[PDB]
């Protein structure tokens, strides 16, 4: 989610999560997109119906 | 009046026949493969058609 950050500042803050075997969810403290490695997540669903929200706007 | 008889005993069985006959297959498989078809759900319509015939009144 940070925003870009310029020079040798940040070092870490956007890195992608690199695996040599990203078939097995990663651990704990890796970088999730939605959800985590621990029952931290988003219930099911879909960008089409609107429960709340709907679209792009979703989660 | 002299007479010479033959008796013939006539045995009716009544029997309470019921019949339900139906024209579907016994197995109705839902397969919930696609996304709408989970929030659309599934519907099948005309499954089973049932016939029926009976001797008594019947619920």
């Amino acid at each position: 989610k940070t925003a870009f950050d310029t020079g040798r500042a940040a070092l870490g803050e956007n890195n992608v999560y690199a695996s040599r075997d990203p078939f097995d969810r990663p651990s704990a403290d890796a970088r999730y997109i939605a959800g985590g490695n621990a029952p931290a997540e988003v219930a099911g669903g879909s960008y089409l119906v609107d429960d709340g929200a709907s679209g792009s706007n979703g989660a | 009046n002299l007479i010479s008889e033959q008796n013939v005993t006539v045995t009716m069985d009544l029997q309470p026949v019921l019949q339900l006959g139906m024209q579907g297959s016994e197995t109705v498989s839902f397969v919930f493969s696609q996304i709408s078809e989970y929030i659309g759900g599934l519907t099948q319509y005309g499954a089973v058609d049932l016939s029926v015939s009976s001797t008594v009144d019947w619920c």
